[PDB]
């Protein structure tokens, strides 16, 4: 609603231009007349104080044991039906003291404890679902840290980050930004790394959900979480929703699923609507990451739902060296290990294997209370990770 | 058509118009709050006021 | 504060004396439901929510005809006397399906579906508007339309557009909302829907993506899907079911037409079937125009040539070409697109992403 | 009937022969098979995966087969397919000898078998042969050779390679311990013993889980031998003593 | 009854408890004296293997479709009180009625009157009885003749 | 006792029931299919025992159970989950119709378009007895079927229904009405007041629902 700050962010002069001065003095004159305008009338008309008298009378009209209940329906204004504490419905009378605006059908209502009526709305406790996927800040991974993938970082920048920092570009050519991005590649290529990189330099509520939690126990509590996921995203202003391992909504079978595949499909048919249905969309951008782009219904990937398909290949030899350097940056090597010699250990190392080598190297140096990794540590590190 | 934004002095030359918005080819309503056009001096109006009666005249370009 | 503090000026407008004038003279009532109208003169049987089933008559001001069996009515909190009839209870999850804001798309952003649009207006946009034309002849206009085609063809757009001009109430349905946990209440949402619609003299229902609750009757001897099947039967029974359906005009679009029960696809329920095929040459040459209007162009662009470079391109794949061709201009830092930019766009959205696609594996409707 | 056809000769959307890939995956569970090439001979060391107090000792080897007077092979994968392919190899070699009155060069034999495998993975509708073969032999053209084959029908000449369980570890170890052009047969046997020791994580070699064969030239005639228990035990003892001395 | 699902539903474990109560009061810690129970079912296979255990339901009668001798006996009872006329032959109906469980045999009688009532006859003959034997047999092919015995 | 009505999707099953509810001065309790199904345990039985007690409490009554599949699916043995909540409602219907009580004043009419799925117990002789078969119109029912629904708008004297009834084969009764209904909407397109034979014939295609396929390289 209204914003307490930012009375007039007219910083267009951005200098000592006199235009800044004229507006400021305007309020000062209005303030002066208001001062004696309120106190003067507050003496010969000592009916309402507006500071202690106003609040006082309403409190008496309220009750000491204020009740809490659920508003069930909105009958004509000044009248509503509110569900009592346990199981009863009362045709209460709405009092004007309430804002009369936050009366959503089912949020909350405060009622007098004897003549039950509407006395006031109650803000709804942050539902546990919102807190579950409300990623605050990406801990450490920056955007120059990712390294390697270069032509693939421009697509994500140009779909989920540019339209929020420089909208003019998709503002003068009359082109709406590409709807979504789907990331696909072998197991371990930076798919999620780039996914959390965008969360770093972003100004929107990031939400993350893995494909495995989209499949639930009871029937119907399937394509109902999908509705909740996109209901939270809309309520939270600009937001990037990240679905990870989307290939778990029909690639993995779980006994907890009361309904079998037939139930999982209806989850997809609800996810299909939530990405492109005849409802309004607003500002919500979907990033889907998967390691098997060939095992999902070719309608979830239809242009319009997800537009830009980004392909993540196994690291190139030149990029392999960059991966080692970034991961080994904060490591006191023993000027005896050569990075180039370990670049060729197996025909194709994902890159997540590179970090595994550089992380097991340290654990192989801790065992000897040594703060310098030698070629022996890496040699045994390169065998304990990608061999067994 | 769109709201009016003033850039009398800004650190960067931001475009005068926020977005093109609607650009329906068919005849449609024109909003009162008009602003400056784009760049390249293409189809630039002569009236410069948008008094609801501005007339457009074609010119010779790139013969 | 932080609970209900409203504009303080409005509180005095609330006339606290009147509020006191209303917080005492106005007795608060309790909701109830009538079960019987025991004859003799009054003697109404009542059923409060969770207290008991008392016997009540009236107060003074409710006309006997104002009250009928199974009608929501408020009652006194002390002597239990009916005071005011109350509206019937509609499930909140079913009452949220009514569209309150018209989608911002009209019958001029769909191109190539000239025949489809015309056939979709004599069953949902002419029986209601100008309803006297058919009276001067014996014609019950067809009630119901099925829109089917490959994904990304325009099934929803032609439906989202109809809601932009329709005068009657428009009711959403997704086809997955009608799936609920417990047996039973998946047909309640399909019984309440029509009860709400019948309360509106003109009403339209758009059963979008009717494949999760519109399957074929299948008995495997192993208790296959049954709750969804039961829900479909209720939908089938509420369109022609020994009770005049009313003025409800259904409109359901399915991505998989070859999966529906051979009872939801007969005249009477889903009367007319409209086919949404891939646009032809004249078509996709028009889709390009409707999506490349509000963008900078070289003016002299061979849009027909671009149309013929993507023969079996759905409507969506054409917007992605337009929305991507200008993308190649944002990267070069230019501000005016070019044909070579579009050609590179077609090479990426039509021939480079054709590995995944959806058209090749859906035109068989399987 | 179309419904029951498994369609074993199709291209996957990413251009991969799925049946061939799965057959290769099957080989990973077979026994470890190792081959080292020396300046004076070639050797094959194989893991005797079958180990039981009730199995009887029959034949001259369990996985090392003889194909000609100057060739031998070792099989990893499905045993029945190995038998079929060994019979085909023997027939091909005898046909070549009958036609030309000279022993078949190793490259020709591996090429013929790989042609059979390719035919099976291209047309026919049958499942591919799930077996990889290691070949060793001598010919008048290139001397001692060591070859490898895969279900896909691809073969390559190698100086030291391993197929079967823990093949990658064996290949890495050989890459670090192989001195090209400066290896005698004794050093090759020692290296093979080390590789088998480290690759078979299950306890240490017992001289009953290893089948070592040698190919050497003597008096103008090729000699193919299968090492006995005594020499294998001696190699194990020497390796253990060398490891102890190092530490 | 039922088979006591594992991984059942919310309002299906409750019916399970009721079975576990009817089950325990049959043969439990307090033997029930001089109270005998008779149970019937058309599908004695879905029953839990605790209700069928000897001790709770000891004897398991197997009322079956009538045999050739029985089939004749069935007809007399329901075909008795009929305003017949002529040598109504009950032997003819029995041979042509195989699988007629216990009601279509009575349906045969009632249907026969329906044919007789048509033509305004207070007059039932053998042909009407035969004319109803086929009309009932035709309407029996759409059943699913399954045995479904206990185990 | 009882009259089951089965047949293809649309043949006239509910028309006879609705018609039989007009030429009869008796209570016509109108059940449904999905409707006796309720979430709570035993709520389905209430609506079946109460739906028959009410009919008995009143004069001669006919209780019509349309769409019997939803409450008459074949019983099904299984472990690890299943569906017996709906089965009890059917089991209460079975005993209420004919069990431990020879009720003889409430007549039951049932409608179904899939008899293969019904429980064998529901197709006895004591329960629904006269199992009528409703077949598709053959070659003359399609002539009367159109004249019934076409005698309200307009018809030129030269409109040969016989040929119309012949070009429409494998058409169920409901589709036949759509021919007459669509014969008008397509006469309204070309502004006129009289239906003509080429309007019926042209409208037959629209109801056949066959996609355009450029069927012009044949012959
Ligand atoms: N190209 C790369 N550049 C930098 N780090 C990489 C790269 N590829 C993988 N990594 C590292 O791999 C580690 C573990 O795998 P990672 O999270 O990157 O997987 P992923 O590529 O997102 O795959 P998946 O979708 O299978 O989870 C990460 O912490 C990341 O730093
Ligand atoms: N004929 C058309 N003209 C213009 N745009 C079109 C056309 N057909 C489809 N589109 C585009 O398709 C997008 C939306 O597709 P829509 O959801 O309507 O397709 P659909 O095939 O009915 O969907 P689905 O099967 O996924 O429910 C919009 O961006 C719209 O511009
Ligand atoms: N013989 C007929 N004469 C006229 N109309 C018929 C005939 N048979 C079916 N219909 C049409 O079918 C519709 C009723 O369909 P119905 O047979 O009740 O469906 P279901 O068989 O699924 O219950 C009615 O609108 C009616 O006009
Ligand atoms: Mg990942
Ligand atoms: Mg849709
Ligand atoms: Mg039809
Ligand atoms: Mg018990």
């Amino acid at each position: 609603g209204p914003d307490a700050a930012s009375k007039l962010p007219l910083v267009t002069p951005h200098t000592q231009c006199r235009l800044k001065l004229l507006k400021l003095e305007r309020i000062k004159d209005y303030l002066l007349m208001e001062e004696e305008f309120i106190r003067n009338q507050e003496q010969m008309k000592p009916l309402e104080e507006k500071q202690e008298e106003e609040r006082s009378k309403v409190d008496d009209l309220r009750g000491t044991p204020m009740s809490v209940g659920t508003l069930e329906e909105i009958i004509d204004d000044n009248h509503a039906i509110v569900s009592t504490s346990v199981g009863s419905e009362h045709y209460v009378s709405i009092l004007s003291f309430v804002d009369k605006d936050l009366l959503e059908p089912g949020c909350s209502v405060l009622l007098n404890h004897k003549v039950h009526a509407v006395i006031g709305v109650l803000m709804d406790d942050t539902d546990p679902l919102v807190t579950v996927m409300k990623v605050e800040k990406a801990p450490q991974e920056t955007y120059a840290d990712i390294g390697g993938l270069d032509n693939q970082i421009q697509e994500i920048k140009e779909s989920v980050e540019l339209p929020l920092t420089h909208p003019e570009y998709y503002e003068e050519m009359g082109i709406k930004p590409p709807k979504g991005v789907i990331l696909y590649g072998p197991p371990g290529t930076g798919k999620t790394l780039l996914a959390k990189a965008v969360a770093n330099q972003t100004s929107a509520t990031f939400l993350r959900v893995v494909g495995s939690e989209l499949i639930q126990k009871y029937l119907g509590d399937g394509p109902k979480l999908v509705r909740e996921l996109f209901r939270v995203a809309e309520e939270h202003a600009p937001s990037i929703v990240f679905i990870d391992e989307i290939d778990a909504i029909g690639t993995k079978r779980y006994d907890s699923n009361s309904g079998g595949e037939r139930e999982i499909q209806r989850t997809m048919l609800e996810l299909l609507n939530q990405l492109d249905g005849f409802d309004s969309r607003g500002d919500v951008k979907v990033i889907m990451a998967t390691n098997r782009i060939e095992t999902l219904d070719p309608a979830l990937i239809r242009p319009g739902r997800i537009d830009r398909k980004i392909e993540f290949p196994l690291p190139d030899e030149k990029t392999k060296k960059r991966i080692f350097q970034i991961h080994t940056s904060r490591m006191t090597l023993a000027d005896d290990v050569t990075l180039d010699d370990l670049i060729m250990a197996k025909d194709d190392l994902s890159g997540a294997d590179i970090k595994a080598i550089c992380t097991e190297a340290g654990l192989m140096a801790l065992r000897e209370r040594r703060m310098k990794v030698t070629n022996e540590d890496f040699k045994k590190s390169k065998e304990n990770v990608l061999y067994k | 058509p769109r709201m009016l934004v003033t850039f009398d002095e800004e650190l960067r030359p931001l475009p005068v118009s926020v977005r093109v918005g609607q650009a329906v080819d068919v005849v449609g309503q024109a909003g009162k709050p008009k602003t400056i056009t784009g760049f390249q001096t293409h189809t630039t109006p002569v009236l410069l006021a948008h008094g609801e009666r501005a007339e457009l005249a074609t010119e010779e370009f790139l013969p | 504060s932080d609970t209900g503090l409203a504009p303080p000026a409005l509180w005095d407008l609330a006339a606290d004396k009147q509020t006191l004038q209303s917080e005492q003279p106005l007795q608060v009532a309790r909701c109830t439901k009538i079960i019987n109208a025991d004859s003799e003169d009054p003697k109404y049987i009542i059923n409060v929510k969770q207290f008991a089933k008392f016997v009540v008559d009236l107060s003074d001001q409710v006309a006997p005809t104002d009250i009928e069996e199974g009608m929501r009515v408020g009652v006194d909190r002390n002597k239990y006397q009916i005071h005011i009839p109350l509206p019937p209870k509609i499930d909140p999850t079913v009452t949220m399906m009514q569209v309150e804001e018209k989608p911002d798309v009209t019958y001029s952003d769909v191109g190539g579906c000239k025949e489809q649009i015309e056939k979709l207006r004599e069953v949902v946009e002419t029986p209601l508007l100008h309803p006297e034309r058919f009276v001067n002849l014996g014609i019950e206009p067809p009630k119901g339309v099925l829109l089917f085609g490959p994904p990304g063809t325009g099934k929803t757009l032609c439906a989202r557009a109809v809601a932009n001009r329709t005068d009657a109430c428009f009711i959403r349905v997704i086809g997955s909302e009608l799936v609920q946990k417990y047996v039973g209440e998946g047909a309640r949402m399909v019984r309440e829907l029509f009860e709400m619609a019948r309360t509106k003299k003109a009403c339209l229902i758009f059963f979008d993506e009717i494949d999760a609750i519109g399957g074929a009757r299948f008995d495997d001897g192993a208790g296959g899907d049954n709750e969804v099947q039961r829900t479909m039967l209720e939908l089938i029974n509420q369109l022609d079911g020994f009770d005049p359906r009313g003025n409800i005009k259904v409109l359901m679009a399915t991505n998989r037409p070859d999966t529906l029960d051979p009872a939801l696809m007969r005249p009477g329920r889903l009367d007319r079937k409209i086919e949404f095929s891939l646009p032809d040459l004249e078509g996709r040459t028009h889709i390009f125009k409707i999506h490349a209007r509000s963008m900078s162009v070289e003016r002299d662009i061979r849009f027909e040539l671009l149309a013929r470079l993507c023969p079996n391109s759905t409507g969506a794949e054409i917007r992605s070409v337009c929305t991507e061709a200008g993308m190649f201009a944002i990267r070069a830092r230019r501000k005016i697109a070019t044909e070579k930019d579009f050609l590179e766009a077609v090479n990426k959205v039509i021939k480079s992403y054709a590995k995944f696609s959806a058209t090749p594996r859906y035109m068989t409707y399987n | 009937s179309r419904r029951y056809d498994s369609r074993t000769t199709i291209f996957s959307p990413e251009g991969r022969l799925y049946q061939v890939e799965y057959a290769m995956e099957a080989i990973g569970h077979a026994g470890t098979c190792l081959g080292i090439l020396a300046n004076d001979g070639v050797l094959l060391a194989a893991e005797r995966r079958n180990i039981h107090k009730l199995l009887d000792e029959v034949f001259f080897s369990e996985k090392i087969y003889k194909l000609n007077e100057d060739m031998a092979c070792s099989v990893a994968g499905i045993t029945s397919d190995a038998n079929v392919l060994t019979n085909e190899l023997r027939l091909i070699a005898q046909r070549y000898l009958l036609q030309y009155q000279e022993p078949i060069p190793c490259e020709q034999l591996v090429t013929a078998l790989c042609d059979i495998k390719q035919a099976y993975t291209q047309f026919g509708g049958k499942r591919p042969f799930g077996v990889s073969l290691l070949y060793i032999g001598w010919d008048k053209h290139y001397g001692f050779q060591l070859y490898q084959s895969d279900p896909s029908g691809n073969y390559g000449g190698w100086k030291a390679t391993c197929i079967g369980n823990n093949s990658a570890a064996a290949v890495s170890m050989l890459k670090q311990d192989y001195k090209e052009g400066e290896m005698t047969l004794k050093s090759a046997l020692a290296l093979a013993i080390k590789v088998l020791n480290k690759t078979m994580d299950v306890s240490k070699l017992s001289a009953e889980k290893v089948e070592i064969a040698t190919l050497t030239r003597e008096n103008g005639k090729t000699v193919i031998r299968v090492l006995k228990q005594k020499e294998v035990e001696q190699l194990i003892k020497k390796h253990e003593e060398e490891e102890a001395k190092a530490e | 009854g039922g088979r006591r699902f594992s991984e059942g539903t919310s309002a299906d474990r409750e019916i399970q408890r009721t079975l576990m109560e009817l089950l325990n009061q049959m043969d439990g810690f307090d033997t029930l004296h001089r109270v005998k129970m008779i149970m019937a079912t058309n599908r004695p296979d879905t029953l839990d293997p605790a209700l069928l255990r000897p001790g709770r339901l000891d004897r398991k009668i197997h009322i079956d479709l009538p045999n050739e001798q029985a089939r004749l006996d069935i007809l007399k009872i329901h075909a008795g009180p009929i305003t017949k006329h002529g040598e109504i032959d009950y032997e003819a109906i029995v041979k042509l009625s195989d699988g007629f469980n216990g009601a279509d045999l009575r349906n045969v009688c009632t249907e026969a009157g329906m044919f007789a009532i048509r033509a305004d006859h207070d007059f039932v003959v053998q042909e009407d009885f035969m004319k109803a034997v086929r009309k009932v047999a035709d309407s029996k092919k759409l059943e699913s003749k399954l045995d479904y015995k206990p185990v | 006792k009882g009259v089951l009505m089965y047949g293809p999707p649309g043949t006239g099953k509910t028309l006879l029931a609705r018609a039989c509810a007009a030429q009869t001065k008796a209570t016509f309790l109108k059940l449904a299919g999905p409707q006796l199904v309720q979430m709570f345990i035993g709520d389905g039985a209430k609506l079946v025992r109460d739906a028959f007690a009410l009919a008995k409490e009143k004069a001669p009554s006919i209780i019509f159970i349309d769409e019997l599949d939803a409450i008459g699916t074949k019983r099904f043995d299984s472990e690890k989950a299943g569906d017996r909540e709906v089965q009890r409602t059917m089991l209460e219907l079975l005993n209420q119709l004919d069990g431990f009580q020879p009720n003889t004043q409430v007549k039951v009419i049932a409608a179904t378009n899939r008899v293969d799925i019904l429980d064998p117990a529901l197709l006895r002789s004591g329960r629904l007895d006269r199992k009528i078969e409703f077949p598709m119109p053959n070659e003359e029912a399609r002539a009367r079927i159109m004249q019934i629904h076409s005698r309200k708008m307009n018809v030129s004297p030269d409109v040969n229904y016989e040929e119309l009834a012949r070009c429409t084969d494998d058409f169920n009764g409901a589709q036949c009405k759509a021919v007459c209904v669509e014969a008008g909407m397509i006469a309204l397109r070309r502004g006129a007041t009289e239906l003509t034979h080429e309007d019926y014939m042209e409208g037959i295609l629209e109801v056949q629902a066959k996609k355009k396929a450029n069927l012009q390289y044949y012959a």
